[PDB]
RNA sequence: CGCGACCUCAGAUCAGACGUGGCGACCCGCUGAAUUUAAGCAUAUUAGUCAGCGGAGGAGAAGAAACUAACCAGGAUUCCCUCAGUAACGGCGAGUGAACAGGGAAGAGCCCAGCGCCGAAUCCCCGCCCCGCGGCGGGGCGCGGGACAUGUGGCGUACGGAA
RNA sequence: UAAGGCUAAAUACCGGCACGAGACCGAUAGUCAACAAGUACCGUAAGGGAAAGUUGAAAAGAACUUUGAAGAGAGAGUUCA
RNA sequence: ACCCACCCGACCCGUCUUGAAACACGGACCAAGGAGUCUAACACGUGCGCGAGUCGGGGGCUCGCACGAAAGCCGCCGUGG
RNA sequence: UGGAGCCGCCGCAGGUGCAGAUCUUGGUGGUAGUAGCAAAUAUUCAAACGAGAACUUUGAAGGCCGAAGUGGAGAAGGGUU
RNA sequence: CGACUCUUAGCGGUGGAUCACUCGGCUCGUGCGUCGAUGAAGAACGCAGCUAGCUGCGAGAAUUAAUGUGAAUUGCAGGACACAUUGAUCAUCGACACUUCGAACGCACUUGCGGCCCCGGGUUCCUCCCGGGGCUACGCCUGUCUGAGCGUCGCU
């Protein structure tokens, strides 16, 4: 997990928030194995990644990497998707298959929370006071 | 603040009812020269015209 | 009214737009109108006025029926010296007083090849639009 | 002795002219800003001086690349060629 | 503190909603806007209607709407190949075609069929060419109409 | 008196060279009347010397670049100063023929199921 | 100071520049709002950028 | 003289060179507290500055 | 004790490409308070809000059901009106609080892996010619290199598909 | 029919470029800022941050005489003033 | 209504306070600025329209808006409240 | 006096009426020609310049710092002094 | 009457309210929606005949070219130009140019030290010396060359 960072303990606050020890981040580990490998090789494209073994100490993960101005990418039709800089850093902004997945949408009654696009969006239209021109 | 509330609607029978009072005012030469309107010499006051 | 939805008539605008005006922009503003006989002739109304016309003050003190030759044209202040248009200063020292070139009349022309090509292309438009109204 | 005659005594200088921002802020032990933070790679930002945020953004300055992309997008990004001679 | 009867009533402005009002000064500029780009749409679609495609009749869910009847997204596949057309081809010639419509009931789909039927009757079909081949239909019912259809194409009439 | 571009654009490369040392000459020589008061007519001359020897460097420059786009035109790679500056993205952008590149599949679709012109109501 | 670096002693020589008064002739131009400098540093009282 | 900032005294040296067709003893620069280097150049002995101040037209 | 395959790894100012910082109103991913309210306060609330970090685009995100429903059934996503201050949550106090249906704005749907068939039928880079060249492309010709069977390309993907 | 993927549109826009408008403010207001303002100035630094619009239609901005070392006056003149 | 005279009357305002001329606080003087606003929700009263109905939003049709980001109309007139 | 715009009536709208807030910004008094211009012994005579000399300069005298200096040179800091 | 003080008015001061103006703001809307290793934003230092500030530009430095325009710019000078001529002056801006720091790039921040290729003086490749020019950041992909391994084999 993810132990809180702060001073010795010290989250001074509401004894709501006085927890450091059993919490636990948003994004998978597997999220954060494609995020570092997308972070390190800026040129290239973070495509999906898989999973190939576990110590209790470390994960270990296989992330596809794509160059999105190599000929054979750009000029084959249905990859040349990737190329679009659009897909810039997909991984960073929750977009991979594995970081998608924190996100919390699905179609169905088990969401709702992100049903505009997504987890924010739907807050946002939520509290929005639409005020009318005529009232 | 923007969000003053500016507009201000009205209900449709009482806009029509308005603009049939206004119809119908302008008519009575009286009401017509009240508002100031110089129609001391004009031949009739629902004054309509040939279509040319 | 003014209908076309991208002009301004907006005092501030309008003012701004004025003042703040690049020379070959106010070259047109200084405009100035033709004799009654050169308009007969030309078919022009009025003309940019320019370094050495001949020219009559119209309007003002110096309002008078004698035609003095363009001095300068000072498009910084708007304005346009002309031959006899002058004050003396305290010491004596002649100063040309400036007139607005809108209260003037142009009697006399400077004609060159532009100025020439220019009168062709307004007398003929004024004719084009005669020729649309009949 | 806390104030007029330790006012004395300072006689030495904490920050120097950064090179980056242009600041007298450049901290010459700590070899950093503080106002860009110099020697890092990105610019330093902070979200509460919306003020500081304001006294050099892009317009501020010349802007002398920027200004000229604005105007060569107006008329459409046109390269290499010329308006037809006389 | 309440004063003598009213109702015990909870406002939600306890947020910064300040920060998140959202006014309405567009929407005439709004309303014209897609009213625009709507003419513009239609003018592109020359001869075909400004509506779009046709849309199937459906019945409403629940108990509630139940009686009443709607246009659906699109036609299913059973009533496409009942009427005969080649799915592929229904999209081609303004049939909307949905395919994760079941079909229950044999009421709802001959009546579907029936839509299509009659779509196909008083549809013209330009030829690809101004040469006419087989399909294409016959230069009066083209001469007479090249002619949009205002509003929803066949509208249905609870 | 006048340096024009028009006539100089036509003028061989070491006549171009001479023209502008001969204006550097007169330069300096100006520049050390300023220092000595000179007199208003030789301060006057600095501004256009100046800019004269300008419109010599520069049509040597358009001359230079000209003639060494001429060389390249053909050639695949070229360089940074001659290839042509955008705007960073737009220098990425798919490459006009590639992003119009149907797969197979999808022109297989185009041939068979086009799109028709139709109207209703007849 | 004596000891001074290159980039200081260029710094102190803008400064020592932009210190002049007006030039009187600028007071006759057209549009003129300007009657003097406002931007003169007297060493003894204001204390440079350092 | 009055040089550009950036230059060395071997630049110096064989500018007044070039320029003046002459030839130096040394180069002996400073800056003004100004901007502009200034260069005090002595010319050898087989030249009198005079004489070429007198050509350059300062005197 | 060599020479030769491959595998895994290095080093090149090797040839040619890309990434780095900025802006940040809007957008995506994390992180995340406390004033405050509760007439005290610790859960709650303030609030997944400010500040913090990351990454974008002209929009972003979402999106072609592991959906709704329970009907005589609807049929991707987004947006508005409504649902509704409702169902629900809550020291059941303060307070908080959605969704489906219904009506609109818009409307558009698709592709792989796999399973299989097809002499890898595919791709990249070299070099010579013709056109075209200020968004490096077409056509041809090379026993000219390489990628690739640890699987490239055509057909095909649940609405069925192949033969 | 999950554990692979692409997709315009209606939607957002206190930053940018370029326009249009107002039952708004009218120089202690309206932006900090109508002006050489994020300027001067302060603070080691993070940061803080002003004041300040208006001769006249035209400069015609007071030649000349005189008192005074001069600033200042007295006459004269310009201006519809 | 300017000044002066005389007879009688007559403590300094603001404020909190049971009680202020107070040995209670604020107040040297003048100018300009300066504090019950707007939104939302409820309730009652009143005015108008229609009335077992009423409703207008939201959307749409009519225009380049000069006045219009109005005005008008809608088997949407009623999904719905 | 001033020198370019402004008001009556019927309606609508509001950033709509000041003596106070140890209110804000600007200005001005009484206090007042008052306090004050007292640390570290010290000045005087003549001349020059000059409109003008208690204070400048020169000369003469009388005094002080008394080489741990009120002298002669740097460091830092200033930045043209 | 005297001085002083108080009050009112006249005129003059002080002071800058009021009123009248407004090339500025504030708000609402429309369209477009574009930065960067081909060196961004930002900073620095420069550049005018007289120019300090603001602006404008970059050693071609209040700008060059081009195109449009068609006699100015103007505080004063000076000038140009034949304004029957690519032609003053503005505008546009497609060609050219763009000092130093800065992601910031040979390594360092002194503005200090370098390496490697070519050119001119210097030599007569004699290396020196001086000057000029071009390379010399990190990360990463596709290939290329050189390799490493009691990694897995084969032949000898
Ligand atoms: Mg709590
Ligand atoms: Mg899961
Ligand atoms: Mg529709
Ligand atoms: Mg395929
Ligand atoms: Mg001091
Ligand atoms: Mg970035
Ligand atoms: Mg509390
Ligand atoms: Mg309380
Ligand atoms: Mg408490
Ligand atoms: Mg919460
Ligand atoms: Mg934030
Ligand atoms: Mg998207
Ligand atoms: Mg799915
Ligand atoms: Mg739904
Ligand atoms: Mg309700
Ligand atoms: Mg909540
Ligand atoms: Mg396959
Ligand atoms: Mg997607
Ligand atoms: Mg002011
Ligand atoms: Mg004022
Ligand atoms: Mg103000
Ligand atoms: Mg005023
Ligand atoms: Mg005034
Ligand atoms: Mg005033
Ligand atoms: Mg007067
Ligand atoms: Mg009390
Ligand atoms: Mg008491
Ligand atoms: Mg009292
Ligand atoms: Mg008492
Ligand atoms: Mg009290
Ligand atoms: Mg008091
Ligand atoms: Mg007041
Ligand atoms: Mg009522
Ligand atoms: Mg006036
Ligand atoms: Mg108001
Ligand atoms: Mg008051
Ligand atoms: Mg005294
Ligand atoms: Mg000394
Ligand atoms: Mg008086
Ligand atoms: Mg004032
Ligand atoms: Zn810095």
């Amino acid at each position: 997990g993810r132990k809180r960072p702060v001073p010795k303990g010290a989250t001074y606050g509401k004894p709501v928030h006085h927890g450091v020890n059993q919490l636990k981040f948003a994004r998978s580990l597997q999220s954060v194995a494609e995020e570092r490998a997308g972070r390190h090789c800026g040129a290239l494209r973070v495509l999906n990644s898989y999973w190939v073994g576990e110590d209790s100490t470390y994960k270990f993960f296989e992330v596809i990497l794509i160059d999105p101005f190599h000929k054979a990418i750009r000029r084959n039709p249905d990859t040349q998707w990737i190329t679009k800089p659009v897909h810039k850093h997909r991984e960073m902004r929750g977009l991979t298959s594995a970081g998608r997945k924190s996100r919390g949408l699905g179609k169905g009654h088990k969401f709702h929370h992100t049903i505009g696009g997504s987890r924010r969006a739907a807050w946002r239209r939520r509290n929005t006071l639409q005020l009318h021109r005529y009232r | 603040k923007t969000w003053r509330r500016w507009h201000r609607r009205v209900n449709t029978t009482q806009k029509r009812y308005a603009i049939c009072s206004a119809l119908a005012a302008s008519a009575l030469p009286a009401l017509v020269m009240s508002k100031g309107h110089r129609i001391e010499e004009v031949p009739e006051l629902p004054l309509v015209v040939e279509d040319k | 009214m003014k209908f076309n939805p991208f002009v301004t008539s907006d005092r501030s605008k309008n003012r701004k737009r004025h003042f703040n005006a690049p020379s070959h922009i106010r070259r047109k503003i200084m405009s100035s109108p033709l004799s009654k006989e050169l308009r007969q002739k030309y078919n022009v109304r009025s003309m940019p006025i320019r370094k050495d016309d001949e020219v009559q003050v119209v309007r003002g003190h110096y309002k008078g029926q004698q035609i003095g030759k363009v001095v300068q044209v000072y498009r910084k202040k708007y304005v346009i010296y002309i031959e006899r248009v002058q004050r003396e200063k305290a010491n004596g020292t002649t100063v040309h007083v400036g007139i607005h070139p809108s209260k003037v009349v142009i009697t006399r022309l400077k004609l060159d090849k532009d100025r020439k090509k220019i009168l062709e292309r307004k007398a003929k438009s004024r004719q084009v639009g005669k020729e649309k109204g009949k | 002795t806390k104030g007029t005659s330790s006012f004395g005594k300072r006689r030495n200088k904490t920050h120097t002219l950064c090179r980056r921002c242009g600041s007298k802020a450049y901290h010459l032990q700590k070899s950093t800003c503080g106002k860009c933070g110099y020697p890092a790679k990105r610019k330093r930002k902070y979200n509460w001086s919306a003020k500081a945020k304001r006294r050099n953004t892009t317009g501020t300055g010349r802007m002398r690349h920027l200004k000229i992309v604005y105007r060569r997008f107006r008329h459409g990004f046109r390269e290499g060629t010329t308006p037809k001679p006389k | 503190a309440p004063s003598r009867n009213g109702m015990i009533l909870k406002p939600h402005f306890h947020k910064d909603w300040q920060r998140r009002v959202a006014t309405w000064f567009n929407q005439p500029a709004r309303k014209i806007r897609r009213r625009k780009a709507r003419q513009a749409r239609a003018r592109r679609i020359a001869p075909r209607p400004a509506s779009g495609p046709l849309r199937p009749i459906v019945r409403c869910p629940t108990v509630r709407y139940h009686t009443k009847v709607r246009a659906g997204r699109g036609f299913s596949l059973e009533e496409l190949r009942v009427a005969g057309i080649h799915k592929k081809v229904a999209r081609t010639i303004g049939i909307s075609v949905d395919p994760r419509r079941r079909n229950k009931s044999t009421e709802s789909l001959q009546a579907n069929v029936q839509r299509l039927k009659e779509y196909r009757s008083k549809l013209v079909l330009f030829p690809r060419k101004p040469s006419a081949p087989k399909k294409g239909d016959s230069s009066a019912e083209e001469l007479k109409l090249a002619t949009q259809l205002t509003g929803p194409v066949m509208p249905i009439r609870n | 008196a006048k340096i024009k571009a028009r006539d100089l654009r036509g003028k061989k490369k070491e006549e171009l060279l001479k023209q502008l040392d001969d204006l550097k000459v007169e330069l300096s020589q100006l520049r050390v009347a300023k220092v000595t008061g000179g007199a208003a007519s030789k301060l006057s001359k600095i501004r256009v010397v100046r800019k004269s020897i300008a419109r010599v460097l520069t049509v040597i420059n358009q001359t230079q670049k000209e003639n060494l786009r001429k060389f390249y035109k053909g050639k695949k790679y070229k360089p940074l100063d001659l290839r042509p500056k955008k705007t960073r993205a737009m220098r990425r952008r798919l490459n006009k023929h590639e992003e119009s590149l149907k797969t197979k599949k999808q022109q297989r679709k185009e041939r068979l199921y086009p799109l028709r012109k139709y109207a209703v109501k007849a | 100071s004596s000891h001074k670096t290159f980039r200081i002693k260029r710094f102190l020589a803008k400064k020592q520049k932009q210190n002049r008064p007006i030039p009187q002739w600028i007071r006759m131009k057209t549009g003129n709002k300007i009657r003097y400098n406002s931007k003169r540093r007297h060493w003894r009282r204001t204390k440079l950028g350092l | 003289f009055i040089v550009d900032v950036k230059a060395n005294k071997h630049q110096i040296k064989q500018a007044v060179k070039k320029l003046y067709d002459i030839d130096v003893a040394k180069v002996n620069t400073l800056i003004r507290p100004d901007g502009e280097k200034k260069a005090y150049v002595r010319l050898a002995p087989d030249y009198d500055a005079l004489d070429v101040a007198n050509k350059i037209g300062i005197i």
